[PDB]
DNA sequence: GCTTGACAAAAGTGTTAAATTGTGCTATACT
C-alpha cells in the first residue's frame, strides 16, 4: 500500500471475471428461514464469500486461529478472519 | 408462523422523509469492535503470562495445559498424565493448589478488573 | 438510533500468526482441464471430488 | 429558496 | 464521428469482445449486508433483490435448453435474462425500472456512484470524524492569541486516551479499564493528569 | 376591565372603542360549528341565518340519501348526537387516553320494492373532542391544529405579456377544487380559445353552441367585441349537436363519438354535484365576482347557464377595457385583474374544515363498502348494522390526529408560546406549497394583512413568511374569510357602528388611522387625512372622503408583537427577532411582571389558560397547594386542581400556586390561581434588572452580556428542567426480558438506591451512568475464552446465563427523582404489541444562570453570558446599589433598536416614583398626560400601549421629576445618566453613564443542553463512520469547504489523518487507539473503507480497474 | 512427593421416533 503511482481502468473478457470469483452462485436462496445461517452453493455461501464469524467454518470442525488457512473437508469453507466477506468476489455463468 | 410471515424491509429506503439519508446511516452494529476492550484484552493475555510465570515450572505448566493457554485444547488429566506418567489425582491436587495460590488477593488484586 | 448485528460473531483473538497447524495439499482436475489446488488438513481421507472454483 | 433546476438555468447564456 | 469510436480499440489494451459477457461477477455479500435489526425484523439490500432476479432465469433457461423446448419459449427466456441483466447494471436505462414492494425503483449497481448518493459524491460532501466537540462561545479578553480556553468536560472527553495512559503510568490506575472507569466516574483524580 | 386587574396606569392618550376579542375563538368556534352545539346555533341564528346547518350534519346531508344500483334499496343519515365524555382531561393525560365523547347518528334504511324501514342509532365510534383551551388531547399528549391558508376556489382573471413579440394576453381559470378545468384565455391573432380540462385549444363559440346556442343569439348579444366576432368567424361548426360531437370527439377521439353520448360526458363534466363541486365558497366567490343571482341564497355547486357566457363576457369585457358590466339577473359590478396573493381569494381552513375534509373521506371509503354490502346480501334479512363498518371512518379520523402535518406537538415552552400557536396561519400542508418552493413570491407582505395578518412576527427558519399570525381584532368569516373591524364614518364624524369587513370589501372603500385626531363630538378636527387606498397605498384625502377608520391603533399586530413596548422605534428586523425570542423564554422559579409593558400581558395570561379562574362569585371556602375550593352564591362548591410540578412538552416545568386566601370574595373571571409564567394574572416572562449601558474591559465585546453575581445567589434566573426516561420490558426469542434489582458482574454500591423491584427509589439524587432501573436480557450461547475461562476459574464467579440491559442516566444529566409511572400486562394495561412492562421515570434539576446561556430583552437585543462577576466588582451607584447587567454600548445605534433605551428610562422612572409639579399649573410637556398618571409611589407599574404609547417628550420630562432615595438625593439626573463607582478601583468614572430598569428574560438556549464531545463511541453499520444526530455521543461533520481549507493551508497530513483515521478506516483506528494507550507513536493511516468499497463496487460493473506503480 | 479403589455427574452409543422438506400428480371445459 502507499505505493501508487496511477490507477487504470478496462473492459473485462469474462476471463478477469472468472479468475476474480472464488465460486459460481448456483441457487438463488440468500438464508434458512427458521435458522439464520447461510445457503450453501447461493446468495451468502460461506463457501464461496468465506465464514460469517471469526475462525470458523459451517459445520464448526475446524475453528479459532490453530486453524487458520485450513479447509473443512466437510464444508469447504476456510476458516479466515471473516472480514473476507467484504473482499470475495463470485460469478453467474449464463447459459 | 406470524413472524416467519414477515417480509424484510429493504435497506435502500427514505427515512426522514427524503433522500438525505435512506435507512442504513443509523444503524449502529451491536457486534462492534470496540477499542478499549480490544486492547485490554491484549493486556490481559500479557498479565497472565507474567502471573503465571510466578509459579514453579510443574505449576505453571498444567495451569498452562489444562486451559490451553498455548493450544486452546483443555487438556484432561489423563492427556496431562502423561508429562511425567502422573496419574489424574496429583496433578487435580496440583491444580488446586495453583488455583488457591492465585486467588488470594497478593495475585488477584492485579487481575481483579478483568471480571 | 436503530441497532442491528449479523450471525457473524466477532472474536478478540490476536494469533494473526501465533500458531501454525499441519496441513496437505490436494489437486484436482476440472472435466475441462483447468486445474486447482485446495489445502486440506492431514486428518482422516481427501475427498474424491470437489467443488472447483 | 432555490431549487437545482431553478440554479442551474440561472446561469445560462441567455442570449 | 466513428473515428475516435473505432480507434480506443485500436492500439489499447482491450478488445471488443468486451461489449457480451459470458458471465456476470456478484459483489461480496458484506458490500450488500442483511442486517438482523433488534426484534426479528430484517433489512436486506435491494441489490441482494437483483442478482437472484437473474439466477432465477438463468436457471430456468439452462432448464429448458435440457428439454428441447419450442423456440418461442427460448427466445422468450434469453429476452427475459437479457433484461434482467440489464436492469442489474442499470434500473431503468432501457424500458421501465422495476419497482418492487412500494411505487419506487430498484438501485441497481450504476444506480450506486452515479446519483447524489454513491462514491465520486458524498465524499466531496462531509464525513464525520471522532475527537471532536461542538459549543457556544463567549469572549475571553484574558486569552493570548494563541491560547483558548476548553471547558473541562469537553477537554476530559476528547483526551480520555490519553488521561487514562497517564492515570495508569502514574498507579492511580492499575489497567486501562480502570482508569477507564475512573475517568467515566469522573473521580477528583482526573483533573491533576488532565491538567 | 376585569375583576382582579391590578392597578397598571396606562399612557394611552386614545379611547378604545371595541374591546378586544376571545384570543381563542378561532379554535373554538369552528369546532363548535363542526358539532353543531346550541350556542353556535343560537349565534348562527341571531347573525340573520335561517335553519343553519353543522358540519357534521352537512357531511350526512351530502351524502344521504345512498341508493343501490338496482334502484330498490335506500340508506339515509340524520340527527348526529353526541354523548358525555369518556373521562376527564386530567385522567386522560395521565393514563395516555385520547379525549373523546361517543359520537351516534340515526340511520334509515328504506326498501324501495317493498316498503320495509329500519330505524336505528349506529355506534359511529369515539370522536376526539377539545378541550376550553383549543387542544387535543391525543395519547396523552396536547396536540394543536394550527389553521391552514389555501387559495379560495373561484374565477379568477389574469393578464401578462408575451415575452416573444411583445402584445399582452388575457386568461381566466376557474378553479373548483374539487373537480376539472376550465379556462378561456385571449391569443395574439384576435381570437378567444377555450381550452376544456387544460387539453387542447379550442374555439368559444363551440363551447357556446354545446350549451344551445345558435348563431343567430351568438351575433344579437355578443356584439360588443370584435375578437367574438372573429372566432365566430372562424367557426366551422353550424349546429348545436355538431358542437357536442366535436367536442367529445377532440376530448378522446378513442371512444366512439354519438352525439347522445357526448351530450353526457359533458354534462357529466361539470354540471353534475356527484363529479363537480365548488365547495359551497366557489358559488359564493363567482356570484360576487360575476354578480350573478345575488340576494337570493344558493345552493346549488355547479356552473349556472348564465355563469359560463357571464364569464366569457366579462373577459371580452376587460380585453375591451370597460370599467363597469352588468347582466340582466344580477348586479352591476366593477372590472379589474385579481391577484393570488390577495385574502379576497386566499381562504382559511380552520380546524373544523380540516376536520370536515377527513370525515368525508372516511364516509367515502365506508360507503365504498356500504354500497357492496347491499348488493351482496339478501333481502328482508338487511338491518343499519349489517351494512354499516365503522372501521374506515374511525381509522381516517385516528390517522389525522397522528400523522397530519397540520396537528402537530403543542409548543408548551410558556403560555405565550402556547396562545401564539394556537392562533397561527400556516401556508403549507395537505394542498399547500413546498418549502423549498414560492421564493421571494408568496412570503412577501401583501398590502392586504393589514388587519387581519400580523406583518413583522414570523419565523425566521425555512417558514419565513408562509407561516404567520392572526391580528388581535380578527375573526374568521363563516365562509373562510378573514375579516377586520372598522369603525363607520359618515358626515366626518367617527361613529360607534363598528362593522366587520373582508379584504375586498375594503378594496371599495377609504379607511382612516386610529390616531387621526377628533373633535369632541366627533367630527374631524384637521382637513387632510392620512388614509389608505383601494391599491393598499397611503395618501393624504378630504376629511368628507373618509369611509371608514380603524378601530385602534394596534390592529396590525400581534399578541406576540403587541407586548413589546416602543415599537414604533425599533427597527422592523429586531422587532421580527424579539417577536420570535418572547416565545422561548423559560419559565422561572419565581416570576415577577414587567415594571413597563403594554396593555396585553393581562389578557394574553387570561386566554392562554394557564391560570384558574372563578367560574362564578363566592367565597374562597380554602387554600392548599394542591387545590381550591370555593363556595358560590347560591350554595355549590366547586374544587379545581392545581396541577403542580408538571412537565411540559418541552421539558420546562409548569406549575401553578394559588394567590387567594380564605375568607376572599371572587367574582366571575377572576384570577384565583398563576401559571408557570404569570404574576397577579399578568404575564411575567422576565425579570426587571438593573442595567449601566457602557463597555466594561472587553467582557461584553461582541453582543456579550456581563451579570452581577447576585443573580446566582438570589435565585433571579434560576428554573427548573424535568426530563423523562422510560424504558420497556418485553418478550424475546430468547425468553422474556425481566427488571430486577439484581444485577450480574457489578458492585452492590452502584445499586444501593435501587428498590425492592429494581427501581430507583423517589427522592434520590442520580449522576450520569447512575441505574435507574434494572434490566435483564437472555444471553445464549457463552462460548468462553480460555483468558476469560481461567480468570473466572480463579475467581470462581460462574457464568451467568443473563446480560445487564438496565437504563442509565445519559451524560452530562443529573437531578433528583421526582416520579415513577409503571405499566404492566400483569395488571391490564394497554401496552404494546409484545410489551409486558414500562416503565419512567422523571428527573428533574434546578438549573441557575451560567456562563453561556442566552439572555435576551423584548427589542431583539440578545447575547451570551460571558461572565458573572462577584457583587463587589460590578459599577455601584453613589448610594451603593450595585447595578444588575451591563450591556455594551457600541451594540445599541447599530442594531438600530433604540427603543431598549426608552424601555430603561421608562423602567428607571417608574422603579422611583415621580411627582410633577403640577401645583403652579400642568407643565407644558406633561398637558398631555392623563388627569390620573400625574403622579405615582415607588415600585409602580405603568403601562406603554403600542403605537399609542409615551412621547420622547414625556419621558424625558418625567425623568426630571424623579422622587429621592432614602438619604434624599436622586441617582439620576435630568439626561437619564448616573454616575458609576468602580468596583475595582473604586475611582468614579470620567463621565455619567445611562442606568436604568430592563426588563430581560432567559431564553432556552443553554449550555448543558449545546455541549458535545468524542473520542470513542458508535459507529454507523453500513459507512462505519461515527454516527450523529444525538448529544451524547454524536460526531462532528467535515464538510469539503474544511477540506479546501486545509489543502490551503498546505496541511497534508492532517487531511489524511482526519479523512481516514478518525472517519471509516477500521483496521487502523483501533492501531491508533492502542499507540495512544500504550503511549507509542501514531502508525501511518492505510487505505480508507471508502476506497476499498469503491474499487469493489467498480469492479463489480465489469471494469478492470487495476493499480500499478 | 505421589498412587489405588470407591463413587459420581457428564459426555457419548446406538438406534428409533417425530418433525421437516422435496416431489410427482389432479382428466367437464376454460385459450
Ligand atoms: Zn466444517
Amino acid at each position: 500500500v502507499n505505493f501508487f503511482d496511477e490507477l487504470r481502468i478496462g473492459l473485462a473478457t469474462a476471463d478477469d471475471i472468472r479468475n476474480w470469483s472464488y465460486g459460481e452462485v448456483k441457487k438463488p436462496e440468500t438464508i434458512n428461514y427458521r435458522t439464520l445461517k447461510p445457503e450453501k452453493d447461493g446468495l451468502f455461501c460461506e463457501k464461496i464469500f468465506g465464514p460469517t464469524r471469526d475462525w470458523e467454518c459451517y459445520c464448526g470442525k475446524y475453528k479459532r486461529v490453530r486453524f487458520k488457512g485450513i479447509i473443512c473437508e466437510r464444508c469447504g469453507v476456510e476458516v479466515t478472519r471473516a472480514k473476507v466477506r467484504r473482499e470475495r468476489m463470485g460469478h453467474i455463468e449464463l447459459a | 408462523i406470524q413472524q416467519y410471515a414477515r417480509e424484510p424491509i429493504s435497506l435502500d429506503q427514505t427515512i426522514g422523509d427524503e433522500g438525505d439519508s435512506q435507512l442504513g446511516d443509523f444503524i449502529e452494529d451491536s457486534e462492534a469492535v470496540v477499542a478499549v476492550d480490544a486492547v485490554s484484552f491484549t493486556l490481559l493475555q500479557d498479565q497472565l503470562q507474567s502471573v503465571l510465570e510466578t509459579l514453579s515450572e510443574r505449576e505453571a505448566g498444567v495451569v498452562r495445559l489444562r486451559f490451553g493457554l498455548t493450544d486452546g485444547q483443555p487438556r484432561t488429566l489423563d492427556e496431562i498424565g502423561q508429562v511425567y506418567g502422573v496419574t489424574r489425582e496429583r496433578i487435580r491436587q496440583i491444580e488446586s493448589k495453583t488455583m488457591s495460590k492465585l486467588r488470594h488477593p497478593s495475585r488477584s488484586q492485579v487481575l481483579r478488573d478483568y471480571l | 438510533v436503530l441497532r442491528g448485528s449479523r450471525l457473524g460473531a466477532v472474536s478478540y483473538e490476536t494469533d494473526r500468526n501465533h500458531d501454525l497447524a499441519p496441513r496437505q495439499v490436494a489437486r484436482y482436475r476440472t472435466d475441462n482441464g483447468e486445474e486447482f489446488d485446495v489445502p486440506f488438513a492431514d486428518d482422516a481421507e481427501i475427498p474424491g471430488t470437489w467443488l472447483c472454483r | 429558496l432555490i431549487d437545482a433546476e431553478e440554479l442551474a438555468d440561472r446561469f445560462k447564456e441567455q442570449d | 464521428k466513428r473515428l475516435k469510436v473505432v480507434a480506443a480499440f485500436q492500439q489499447s489494451g482491450n478488445s471488443p469482445m468486451g461489449m457480451v459477457l459470458d458471465a456476470v461477477p456478484v459483489i461480496p455479500p458484506e458490500l450488500r449486508p442483511m442486517v438482523q435489526l433488534d426484534g426479528g425484523r430484517f433489512a436486506t439490500s435491494d441489490l441482494n433483490d437483483l442478482y437472484r432476479r437473474v439466477i432465477n432465469r438463468n436457471n430456468r433457461l439452462k432448464r429448458l435448453i435440457d428439454l428441447g423446448a419450442p423456440e418461442i419459449i427460448v427466445n422468450n427466456e434469453k429476452r427475459m435474462l437479457q433484461e434482467s441483466v440489464d436492469a442489474l447494471f442499470d434500473n431503468g436505462r432501457r424500458g421501465r425500472p422495476v419497482t418492487g414492494p412500494g411505487n419506487r425503483p430498484l438501485k441497481s449497481l450504476s444506480d450506486l456512484l452515479k446519483g447524489k448518493q454513491g462514491r465520486f459524491r458524498q465524499n466531496l460532501l462531509g464525513k464525520r470524524v471522532d475527537y471532536s466537540g461542538r459549543s457556544v462561545i463567549v469572549v475571553g479578553p484574558q486569552l493570548k492569541l494563541h491560547q483558548c480556553g476548553l471547558p473541562k468536560l469537553m477537554a476530559l472527553e476528547l483526551f480520555k486516551p490519553f488521561v487514562m495512559k497517564r492515570l495508569v503510568d502514574l498507579n492511580h490506575a492499575q489497567n486501562i479499564k480502570s482508569a477507564k472507569r475512573m475517568v467515566e466516574r469522573q473521580r477528583p483524580q482526573v483533573w491533576d493528569v488532565l491538567e | 376591565s376585569v375583576p382582579g386587574a391590578p392597578n397598571r396606569v396606562s399612557f394611552a392618550k386614545l379611547r378604545e372603542p371595541l374591546e378586544v376579542p376571545g384570543l381563542l375563538d378561532v379554535q373554538t368556534d369552528s369546532f363548535e360549528w363542526l358539532v353543531g352545539s346550541d350556542r353556535w346555533r343560537q349565534a348562527a341564528i341571531d347573525r340573520g341565518e335561517e335553519n343553519p346547518v353543522g358540519g357534521l350534519e352537512e357531511v350526512l346531508a351530502e351524502l344521504s340519501p345512498i341508493e343501490d344500483f338496482s334502484g330498490s334499496m335506500s340508506l339515509s343519515f340524520s340527527d348526529p348526537r353526541f354523548d358525555e365524555v369518556k373521562a376527564s382531561v386530567d385522567e386522560c393525560k395521565d393514563k395516555d387516553m385520547t379525549y373523546a365523547a361517543p359520537l351516534f347518528v340515526t340511520a334509515e334504511f328504506i326498501n324501495n320494492n317493498t316498503g320495509e324501514i329500519k330505524s336505528q342509532t349506529v355506534f359511529m365510534g369515539d370522536f376526539p373532542m377539545m378541550t376550553e383551551k383549543g387542544t387535543f388531547i391525543i395519547n396523552g399528549t396536547e396536540r394543536v391544529v394550527v389553521s391552514q391558508l389555501v387559495r379560495s376556489p373561484g374565477v379568477y382573471f389574469d393578464e401578462t405579456i408575451d415575452k416573444s413579440t411583445e402584445k399582452t394576453l388575457h386568461s381566466v381559470k376557474v378553479i373548483p377544487g374539487r373537480g376539472a378545468w376550465l379556462e378561456f384565455d385571449v391569443d395574439k391573432r384576435d381570437t378567444v380559445g377555450v381550452r376544456i380540462d387544460r387539453k387542447r385549444r379550442q374555439p368559444v363559440t363551440v363551447l357556446l353552441k354545446a350549451l344551445g346556442w345558435t348563431n343567430e343569439q351568438i351575433v344579437e348579444r355578443f356584439g360588443f367585441s370584435e375578437i367574438m366576432m372573429g372566432t365566430l368567424e372562424k367557426d366551422t361548426t353550424s349546429g348545436t349537436d355538431e358542437a357536442l360531437l366535436d367536442i367529445y370527439r377532440k376530448l378522446r377521439p378513442g371512444e366512439p363519438p354519438t352525439k347522445e353520448s357526448a351530450q353526457t360526458l359533458l354534462e357529466n363534466l361539470f354540471f353534475k354535484e356527484k363529479r363537480y363541486d365548488l365547495a359551497r365558497v366557489g358559488r359564493y366567490k363567482v356570484n360576487k365576482k360575476l354578480g350573478l343571482n345575488a340576494g337570493k341564497p344558493i345552493t346549488s355547486s355547479t356552473l349556472t347557464e348564465e355563469d359560463v357566457v357571464a364569464t366569457i363576457e366579462y373577459l371580452v369585457r376587460l380585453h375591451e377595457g370597460q370599467t363597469s358590466m352588468t347582466v340582466p339577473g344580477g348586479v352591476e359590478v366593477p372590472v379589474e385583474v385579481d391577484d393570488i396573493d390577495h385574502f379576497g381569494n386566499r381562504r382559511l381552513r380552520t380546524v373544523g374544515e380540516l376536520i370536515q375534509n377527513q370525515i368525508r373521506v372516511g364516509l367515502s371509503r365506508m360507503e365504498r363498502v356500504v354500497r357492496e354490502r347491499m348488493t351482496t346480501q339478501d333481502v328482508e334479512a338487511i338491518t343499519p348494522q349489517t351494512l354499516i363498518n365503522i372501521r374506515p371512518v374511525v381509522a381516517a379520523i385516528k390517522e389525522f390526529f397522528g400523522t397530519s402535518q397540520l396537528s402537530q406537538f403543542m409548543d408548551q415552552n410558556n403560555p405565550l408560546s402556547g396562545l401564539t400557536h394556537k392562533r397561527r396561519l400556516s401556508a403549507l400542508g395537505p394542498g399547500g406549497l413546498s418549502r423549498e418552493r414560492a421564493g421571494l413570491e408568496v412570503r412577501d407582505v401583501h398590502p392586504s394583512h393589514y388587519g387581519r395578518m400580523c406583518p413583522i412576527e414570523t419565523p425566521e427558519g425555512p417558514n419565513i413568511g408562509l407561516i404567520g399570525s392572526l391580528s388581535v381584532y380578527a375573526r374568521v368569516n363563516p365562509f373562510g374569510f378573514i375579516e377586520t373591524p372598522y369603525r363607520k364614518v359618515e358626515n366626518g364624524v367617527v361613529t360607534d357602528q363598528i362593522d366587520y369587513l373582508t379584504a375586498d370589501e375594503e378594496d371599495r372603500h377609504v379607511v382612516a388611522q386610529a390616531n387621526s385626531p377628533t373633535d369632541e363630538n366627533g367630527r374631524f378636527t384637521e382637513d387632510r387625512v392620512m388614509v389608505r387606498k383601494k391599491g393598499g397605498e397611503v395618501e393624504f384625502v378630504s376629511a368628507d372622503q373618509v369611509d371608514y377608520m380603524d378601530v385602534s391603533p394596534r390592529q396590525m399586530v400581534s399578541v406576540a408583537t403587541a407586548m413589546i413596548p416602543f415599537l414604533e422605534h425599533d427597527d422592523a428586523n429586531r422587532a421580527l427577532m424579539g417577536a420570535n425570542m418572547q416565545r422561548q423564554a423559560v419559565p422561572l422559579v419565581r416570576s415577577e411582571a414587567p415594571l413597563v409593558g403594554t396593555g396585553m400581558e393581562l389578557r394574553a395570561a387570561i386566554d392562554a389558560g394557564d391560570v384558574v379562574v372563578a367560574d362564578k362569585t363566592g367565597v374562597i371556602e380554602e387554600v392548599s397547594a394542591d387545590y381550591i375550593t370555593v363556595m358560590a352564591d347560591d350554595g355549590t362548591r366547586q374544587s379545581y386542581r392545581l396541577r403542580k410540578f408538571a412537565r411540559s412538552n418541552h421539558g420546562t416545568c409548569a406549575n401553578q400556586r394559588p394567590i387567594v386566601d380564605a375568607g376572599q370574595r371572587v367574582e366571575a373571571g377572576q384570577v384565583i390561581a398563576d401559571g408557570p409564567c404569570t404574576q397577579n394574572g399578568e404575564m411575567a416572562l422576565g425579570k426587571n434588572l438593573l442595567v449601566a449601558i457602557m463597555p466594561w474591559e472587553g467582557h461584553n465585546y461582541e453582543d456579550a452580556i456581563i451579570l452581577s453575581n447576585r443573580l446566582v445567589e438570589e435565585d433571579v434566573l434560576t428554573s427548573i428542567h424535568i426530563e423523562e426516561h422510560e424504558i420497556d420490558a418485553r418478550d424475546t426469542k430468547l425468553g422474556a426480558e425481566e427488571i430486577t434489582r439484581d444485577i450480574p458482574n457489578v458492585s452492590d454500591e452502584v445499586l444501593a438506591d435501587l428498590d425492592e423491584r429494581g427501581i430507583v427509589r423517589i427522592g434520590a439524587e442520580v449522576r450520569d451512568g447512575d441505574i435507574l432501573v434494572g434490566k435483564v436480557t437472555p444471553k445464549g450461547e457463552t462460548e468462553l475464552t480460555p483468558e476469560e475461562r481461567l480468570l473466572r476459574a480463579i475467581f470462581g464467579e460462574k457464568a451467568r446465563e443473563v446480560r445487564d440491559t438496565s437504563l442509565k442516566v445519559p451524560h452530562g444529566e443529573s437531578g433528583k427523582v421526582i416520579g415513577i409511572r409503571v405499566f404492566s400486562r400483569e395488571d391490564d394495561d394497554e401496552l404494546p404489541a409484545g410489551v409486558n412492562e414500562l416503565v419512567r421515570v422523571y428527573v428533574a434539576q434546578k438549573r441557575k444562570i451560567s456562563d453561556g446561556d442566552k439572555l435576551a430583552g423584548r427589542h431583539g437585543n440578545k447575547g451570551v453570558i460571558g461572565k458573572i462577576l462577584p457583587v463587589e466588582d460590578m459599577p455601584f451607584l453613589p448610594d451603593g446599589t450595585p447595578v444588575d447587567i451591563i450591556l455594551n454600548t457600541h451594540g445599541v445605534p447599530r442594531r438600530m433598536n433604540i427603543g431598549q433605551i426608552l424601555e430603561t428610562h421608562l423602567g428607571w422612572v417608574a422603579k422611583a416614583g415621580w411627582n410633577i409639579d403640577v401645583a403652579a399649573g400642568v407643565p407644558d410637556w406633561a398637558s398631555k398626560l392623563p388627569e390620573e398618571l400625574y403622579s405615582a409611589p415607588a415600585d409602580s407599574t405603568v403601562a406603554t400601549p403600542v403605537f399609542d404609547g409615551a412621547q420622547e417628550g414625556e419621558l424625558a420630562g418625567l425623568l426630571g421629576s424623579t422622587l429621592p432615595n432614602r438619604d434624599g438625593e436622586v441617582m439620576v439626573d435630568a439626561d437619564g445618566k448616573s454616575t458609576l463607582f468602580d468596583g475595582r478601583s473604586g475611582e468614579p468614572f470620567p463621565y455619567p453613564v445611562t442606568v436604568g430598569y430592563m426588563y430581560i428574560l432567559k431564553l432556552h438556549h443553554l449550555v448543558d443542553d449545546k455541549i458535545h464531545a468524542r473520542s470513542t463511541g458508535p459507529y454507523s453499520m453500513i459507512t462505519q463512520q461515527p454516527l450523529g444526530g444525538k448529544a451524547q455521543f454524536g460526531g462532528q461533520r467535515f464538510g469539503e469547504m474544511e477540506c479546501w481549507a486545509m489543502q490551503a493551508y498546505g496541511a497534508a497530513y492532517t487531511l489524511q489523518e482526519l479523512l481516514t483515521i478518525k472517519s471509516d478506516d477500521t483496521v487502523g483506528r483501533v492501531k491508533v487507539y492502542e499507540a495512544i494507550v500504550k503511549g507509542e507513536n501514531i502508525p501511518e493511516p492505510g487505505i480508507p473503507e471508502s476506497f476499498k468499497v469503491l474499487l469493489k463496487e467498480l469492479q463489480s460493473l465489469c471494469l478492470n480497474v487495476e493499480v500499478l506503480s
